[PDB]
């Protein structure tokens, strides 16, 4: 579930 | 401090193209686009990008064509990132300020990953009141309740999950909707429970319309999420909200 | 004053497509473009047109998107005519002024016939000081030496040929190049000689750099043009400048 | 020659 993930700076910028 | 001649030379070319797409040859267009994208991103998107130098280019772009200002300010690399995405991501808010003041920014435009510059604030640690005000201005130019394309998450959920209290405070000052649910049915309050952000749960519960009876796809309420995470302080605040 | 709901509705749909091309259908985009085009023209491009009503639509467009403001102000009909073309043509300068104040006008954009808004001023009579100042602002935003696609004529050549002294004075005040030549090799001074506009020939010859020896495609100077046209009075002014 | 023409409103607006 997305509510448990910790996204990083680079995951928000790139895919 | 000087205007990049390579940049300006390629912007003069693009100005003709934006006026008339037949005014540049194929070779000339590829070259000018490549140069503008590269130099503009050198100038504005770096960690150490200088806001005064950004402002000067924005004035020169304007004086070339109002359509060129818009096109350059919103030009995007292969991942859909603009100057606004990168300067928000580096927390270079004096540059963000200069970009916002151009009048042509698109604060809701999502990169290829699915996130807007508003959503990229979620990972920033705001240091000064100047930064806070820039962030507030950014928020008020777009839709703070929009959902990212990946998981349907909002800025508030992202900020809550990363423990960035000041970004949470700025969102709520712009009347962010706390009851929005992501694709799993998760709310911002449920993010606070998973990650055990006690103060942030407080801030959310202080929003009078905060709906604690919302459930995710498995039927979990925030209280259930809080109990399953062993977060007894947050669970306790929910007991008071349920009049106990 | 109420805004046109059909126009506003069609603008909202445009705002989406302009920002995100996968956020509107092409069937949907078609009908909205056509409506915006129809309605926006009817709003500002008639010979009746209230400047304030125009202004209050532009603010509402700008509050929707800066790119939307650009797209609407510069939207062109099947003749390539924009609101600035028609409003200049109709000599409705208060509407012209409100359009220029948008910051998004394209004052050099040529219509299908090959003429820009700057060129269309050649049929206006400048009555008020605000009409002069709007025309000067219009001139200084673009290239006054630009050449129409048909015959390569300048705004100056057109204004001389219709005898519009006030438009010639406005053009020369913004340092219009008197020596530009059209596809035939004709200058503005040659236009003045053909039509027998004595004062206007005087205004051109007052410009010190005016080159009276320039020849058209058949080898005629302005003096030759004048003499062939029976313009004794103009031909005499040339003699003074030759001595 | 264009220098002898007297163009109309309609000729400048419509092709």
């Amino acid at each position: 579930k997305a509510r448990r993930r910790t996204t990083t700076q680079m995951e928000l910028l790139y895919a | 401090m000087e205007l990049s001649p390579d940049l300006i030379s390629a912007c003069l070319a693009l100005e003709k193209y934006l006026d008339n797409p037949n005014a540049l040859t194929e070779r000339e267009l590829k070259v000018a686009y490549t140069t503008v994208l590269q130099e503009w991103l050198r100038l504005a998107c770096r960690s150490d990008a200088h806001p005064e130098l950004v402002r000067r280019h924005l004035v020169t772009f304007r004086a070339m064509s109002a359509r060129l200002l818009d096109y350059v300010v919103n030009i995007a690399d292969s991942n859909g990132n603009t100057a606004l995405h990168y300067s928000v991501s580096h927390a270079n808010f004096p540059v963000v300020q200069q970009l916002l003041d151009s009048g042509v920014c698109k604060v809701d435009k999502q990169n290829r990953a699915g996130y807007s510059p508003i959503m990229l604030t979620a990972l920033a640690t705001l240091k000064t009141q100047d930064d806070i005000e820039t962030v507030l201005q950014l928020f008020r130019l777009g839709n703070i309740n929009a959902k990212a394309s990946q998981a349907g998450q909002t800025a508030l959920m992202l900020a809550v999950s990363h423990g960035r209290v000041d970004v949470v405070k700025a969102l709520l000052a712009c009347e962010a909707d706390v009851n929005v649910q992501d694709d799993d049915g998760s709310t911002a309050l449920m993010c606070a429970c998973e990650h055990g952000h006690k103060e942030i749960a407080g801030l959310l519960l202080a929003v009078p319309s905060c709906d604690i009876s919302l459930t995710d796809r498995d039927g979990s309420t925030a209280l259930m999420v809080a109990l399953d995470a062993g977060q007894s302080e947050i669970a306790s605040m929910l007991y008071s909200r349920m009049n106990i």
